[PDB]
RNA sequence: AGCGGGGUGGAGCAGCCUGGUAGCUCGUCGGGCUCAUAACCCGAAGAUCGUCGGUUCAAAUCCGGCCCCCGCUACCA
RNA sequence: AUGCCCCGAAACCCCCGGGCUACACGCGCGCUACAAUGGGCGGGACAAUGGGUGCCGACCCCGAAAGGGGGAGGUAAUCCCCUAAACCCGCCCUCAGUUCGGAUCGCGGGCUGCAACUCGCCCGCGUGAAGCUGGAAUCCCUAGUACCCGCGCGUCAUCAUCGCGC
């Protein structure tokens, strides 16, 4: 009941290089690895890293939803914001190789009412 | 000799149809991948499927259970680079369906967009829904 | 309590005597035609048949007891 | 371009993230089909208009494909885009929701771009929805015209079921 990734356990993804890693995940995240990261991405990298030593005890909040989840950020909980709001989002370990904006959805559900006057031929 | 059906994997084959066609009954397998198993297998894929033996049948459905281990090119299955293990894979009837559901499940488990788009039963590729995909009744003013 | 009658889409009848669709008018929804509304034309939803059995290859109604309803009469505590 | 009225530390000027892409439903114009006046596989034929230096790229090598690494010539009647499809020949299927149809979805591989989740395009294997010719109504067209078949330019870093032309 452990979890895998490709075979590999989550200490094992904790101990490999960036572009070992990057071997594992699908053709897209390969890609955006390989053309490396957005100064915006560098500065959550580094608070990210922070708080894993220790430090920063604070909420993490970010606009970057474009950013590719990292073994290395499972357990913290992170506030990716939505247009108008930062919602709060629980990192788990199937959680790797997906964009954070895929977390955090920016259209509400629709409940549709009763159709107005103009909606049929007849109601002109 | 003939036989009217004959059973491979746990599915009725029909004896009168070519057995490259024949063998596109099981669900997992397609009309290409039925031509690759059969040229592995060294049978003339136009042959009627009924004119098979035991041991053909058994030879068969070892290849179908390790295609790649059979000469088969790792492009042709269709479950490359597992989830789980890592290797690659080709699945038939009910594993299949089972992989293809752990797969939504996990989606929806992360409560992922496509999880969510799974659940609602609502366009999950990004396709416009103001026009098409309509399945309901009229409303009235 | 006795006698007679029938229960058929949301409404009103065919549908049983002569067995082969559950059919006919109104109604609800949608589309046509017109610059537009009314009139007019078209399509769809809606009664698995109100329960069992006998008949029949085939009916509900042909018949039978049940479900309740309707009408007339009897009925002096 | 411009009169009047308004805002004039915001209704002006920048940056980040969203939306214009939502979805019980009504309608316009189209594409693909409902198969034999066909589907698949191998082979054989014949164009024109236009465009190219922030670009078109022959020719060689690697890869199953999409693609990748070098790179002649071209500021062009000189070099390139550029050996079209419908059509013809041979074999399989024989009236079936099928060897018809290809919507929807799973896994994997790529390109453009500062960025591909919302929200891009391409390739491999798998899966296989409605649809068996369409009521009342209603549109276009008189000759190289209508029908059928592909191609070029515009938009354009990437993206054509569109517009204008051949
Ligand atoms: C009237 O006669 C009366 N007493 C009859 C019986 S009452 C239950
Ligand atoms: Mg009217
Ligand atoms: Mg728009
Ligand atoms: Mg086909
Ligand atoms: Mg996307
Ligand atoms: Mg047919």
């Amino acid at each position: 009941k452990e979890f895998r990734y490709r075979g590999y356990t989550l200490e094992q993804l904790m101990n490999m290089s960036l572009e070992e890693l990057a071997k594992l995940l699908p053709a897209r995240q390969r890609r955006s690895l390989k053309r490396g990261l957005t100064p915006e991405q560098k500065k959550l990298l580094r608070k990210i890293r922070l708080a894993k030593k220790g430090k920063y005890n604070k909420p993490i909040r970010t606009h970057c939803r474009d950013m590719i989840v990292l073994p290395e950020m499972v357990g913290l909980t992170i506030y990716v914001h939505n247009g108008k709001e930062f919602v709060p989002v629980e990192i788990k370990p199937e959680m790797i190789g997906h964009y954070l904006g895929e977390f955090a959805p920016t259209r509400k559900r629709v409940q549709h009412g009763a159709p107005g006057i103009g909606a049929t031929r007849s109601s002109m | 000799d003939f036989r009217h059906i004959v059973r491979v994997a746990g599915v009725d084959l029909d004896g009168n149809k070519q057995l490259r066609w024949a063998l596109t009954a099981i669900k997992g397998v397609g009309i290409n991948f039925a031509t690759m198993v059969c040229r592995v297998a060294g049978l003339d894929p136009f042959m009627k499927a009924g004119y098979l033996t035991d041991e053909q049948v058994k030879k068969i459905e070892e290849i179908l259970q390790d295609p790649v281990a059979h000469g088969i090119p790792r492009w042709a299955v269709n479950r490359p680079k597992d989830y789980e293990t890592g290797r690659d894979l080709h699945l038939i009837t009910a594993k299949l369906d089972m992989a293809i559901r752990e797969d939504i499940m996990r989606l929806r488990r992360i409560r992922a967009y496509r999880g969510i788009r799974h659940e609602l039963g609502l366009p999950v590729r990004g396709q416009r829904t103001r026009s098409n995909f309509r399945r309901g009744q009229t409303v009235g003013v």
